[PDB]
RNA sequence: AGGAUUGACAUUCUUGAUUUUGUGGGUGGUGGUGCAUUGAUGCCCUUGUUCUGGGCCCGCGCGCUACACU
């Protein structure tokens, strides 16, 4: 039978994005979702205060 | 914890005693360069001027004198000897197994060490094989030339004149395929190259000509090339293309005579003979 | 004198790591003044590197007369110190770099350096180790015998002859010096020894490794001193190839 | 020793057969174990000198769009 080996991401966590070779466009998608999660927080703690 | 303790302990003393190497060749340096170029002036006003030795002398003197060399530098013992012997039989006889399933320009031995036919000039040609390697200060070229002419010589030597008697040239020849296949054993560099050469006259001619300038060298040829090599294996560039071409003699020129077919059969024994151990 | 800040070089050369000599030892051998050097220097700061720089020093200053002038100096009695202090019984990489170096201008090395080696109480593992460090690179078969010859006209004793074993295991050629220094070393051990100088098995092996093929084209008195050998020193390990190879021996 | 080689006052001078041009081949204990505390002593191997090192203690579910010889 033709053989293949694994594809392993040894260490690996799906918590936690792990190191991606993608510099160009998977860094963007930690640092992006982080500043989308940060102006959510901003903007739900400057309405409860308005409320 | 006890990780962060030795390392950040190892990490602060090899760093320690890198500042300590750096300030005694800073001090090394500022000492000696600034104690160099004060010195100039007292550089040169600061002046301050058995029979065992003999015998000594003596022996030095004898020692010019006389001088030797040794033998060959170990012990010839017979077991070991004979293990290796039989080592080195087993590496021949594997290999080959191995390997089946894997200023001389062609005048110069007849100007020089051709006396009569044979006797003078082979005994000449050892005479220059003697000489050449004692006073080999570096030598490739000229030993490859003159190899190269000693072949020459068993070419245009072989085929004309074997017309005295058969004992004659049967231990002339035995003599000289014995000692020519025991020194171009351990070499192939030149050997190859005048197989190049031959295989090369032999198709050019055999283009040439009819049959009438078909030399008798070719056996002789046959003859050194078998006895030189063991031709068991497959990949050599050597025996193979002479092989094809005799087959190529045998299967295109015509034999309309006895000497002829004579020819032929005797090529088909000496490949007998090549498949007696291939 | 000499510039006076010498005592502070010899601290930085007590404990200074990687680089060469100072210029100022580098323009005291075209001078003569390096003894009143020394004298101020102290010689206690021995680094490594100034150990490699010393042994090409005074090899390179070595002739006749400045070697009889310093070559019994602090050299070999800092060798002592060291040897008595270490306790692996290793030759250490300055040692065998120094001794190794030092050999390179043998015109008076073999007379300074070999001979004095004995000087207070030498021991048979110093003459080995000597004979190691020594033996490993080439030398020059004159200066050997000029060595050797001096040497072996010494008596017979272990500290000087486990050194001409290895002497012997280094396989030198055969020159006339050797056939005749052999043969007074024949007459050095033979039969007042009789009664107390013994010889053990590793002098036999000395025997074998001289034995095995110091017999290249000599004469017929080596042949009935070497009989005389087998019939008075016979021990199980001296007979079937040293007898196989006297026979297969000619003139 | 008629330029065989050895430390250079940023080639340029105070060194003398350590040798080199062509080629054979040999290695290694300085670690220590077993015996009297110096005896071809069984055993894995042979070919020990100088600076810097390394992350940390989002989860959930609803919608919309995919992944389909339907």
């Amino acid at each position: 039978i033709p053989t293949h080996a694994p594809k392993y991401e040894e260490n690996f966590n799906p918590d936690k994005k792990s190191y991606d070779p993608d510099r160009t466009r998977s860094e963007i998608n930690k640092m992006k979702a982080q500043l989308k999660k940060e102006r959510k927080f901003t903007m739900k703690e400057i309405r409860k205060d308005a409320k | 914890k006890k990780t962060k303790a030795e390392v950040m302990k190892e990490v602060i003393a090899k760093s320690k005693f890198y500042k300590q190497e750096r300030q005694k060749a800073q001090g090394i340096m500022e000492d000696q360069i600034d104690n160099l170029d004060d010195n100039f002036e007292d550089v040169m006003s600061e002046l301050m001027m058995t029979d065992l030795d003999k015998e000594y002398d003596i022996k030095v003197k004898e020692l010019q004198l006389d001088k030797r060399a040794a033998p060959s530098d170990r012990t010839k013992t017979e077991e070991e000897k004979n293990a290796e012997a039989e080592e080195k039989k087993r590496e021949l006889e594997q290999q080959r197994l191995d390997r089946m399933n894997g200023r001389t320009h062609d005048a110069l031995l007849d100007q020089v060490k051709k006396l009569d036919l044979d006797d003078h000039p082979k005994i000449v040609k050892n005479i220059i094989k003697a000489y050449q390697p004692k006073l080999a200060e570096g030598n490739k070229e000229k030993l490859g030339k003159f190899t190269a002419v000693l072949l020459r010589h068993i070419i245009f030597l072989s085929n004309q004149n074997y017309l005295k008697n058969v004992q004659s040239f049967k231990r002339t020849q035995n003599a000289l395929i014995s000692i020519l296949k025991s020194l171009s054993e351990k070499y192939n560099r030149e050997l190859s190259e005048e197989c190049r050469d031959y295989i090369n006259e032999m198709q050019a001619r055999y283009k040439k000509n009819h049959f009438d300038a078909l030399s008798n060298g070719d056996l002789v040829f046959f003859s050194i090339i078998g006895i030189l090599f063991s031709t068991s294996d497959q990949y050599h560039l050597v025996i193979t293309p002479a092989l094809i071409l005799m087959s190529q003699f045998l299967e295109q020129i015509k034999f309309n005579s006895l000497k002829r077919i004579a020819f032929g059969a005797v090529l088909v024994r000496i490949v007998s003979q090549y498949q007696r151990i291939s | 004198k000499v510039i006076k800040a010498y005592t502070t070089v010899g601290s930085i050369l007590k404990t200074w790591t990687h680089g060469k000599l100072p210029k100022l030892f580098k323009v005291i051998p075209s001078l003569r003044n390096w003894q009143d050097v020394i004298y101020v220097t102290n010689p206690e700061e021995w680094s490594p590197h100034v150990v490699y720089e010393a042994t090409k020093l005074f090899v390179s200053n070595l002739t006749a007369k400045e070697s009889q002038k310093f070559i019994n100096l602090i050299l070999l009695e800092r060798f002592r110190d060291n040897i008595e202090t270490s306790e692996d019984h290793s030759l250490n990489y300055h040692i065998y770099r120094a001794v190794k170096k030092s050999l390179y201008k043998p015109s008076a090395f073999f007379k300074g350096f070999l001979f004095p080696l004995v000087e207070t109480g030498c021991n048979v593992r110093e003459a080995t180790i000597a004979g190691s460090v020594l033996a490993k690179v080439s030398v020059p078969a004159l200066h050997s015998s000029a060595a050797l010859s001096y040497l072996l006209r010494l008596p017979f004793s272990p500290p000087t002859t486990v050194f001409i074993k290895i002497l012997l295991d280094k396989k030198y050629a055969l020159p006339y010096q050797t056939v005749d220094d052999c043969v007074y070393y024949f007459m050095r051990f033979r039969i007042g020894e009789d009664a107390t100088r013994v010889l053990p098995v590793i002098w036999h092996k000395a025997f074998l490794t001289f034995a095995q093929r110091y017999k290249n084209d000599i004469t017929q008195d080596q042949r009935d001193f070497l009989l005389e050998t087998v019939r008075q020193r016979g021990h199980k390990d001296i007979g079937p190839e040293i007898r196989r190879e006297l026979l297969a021996g000619a003139s």
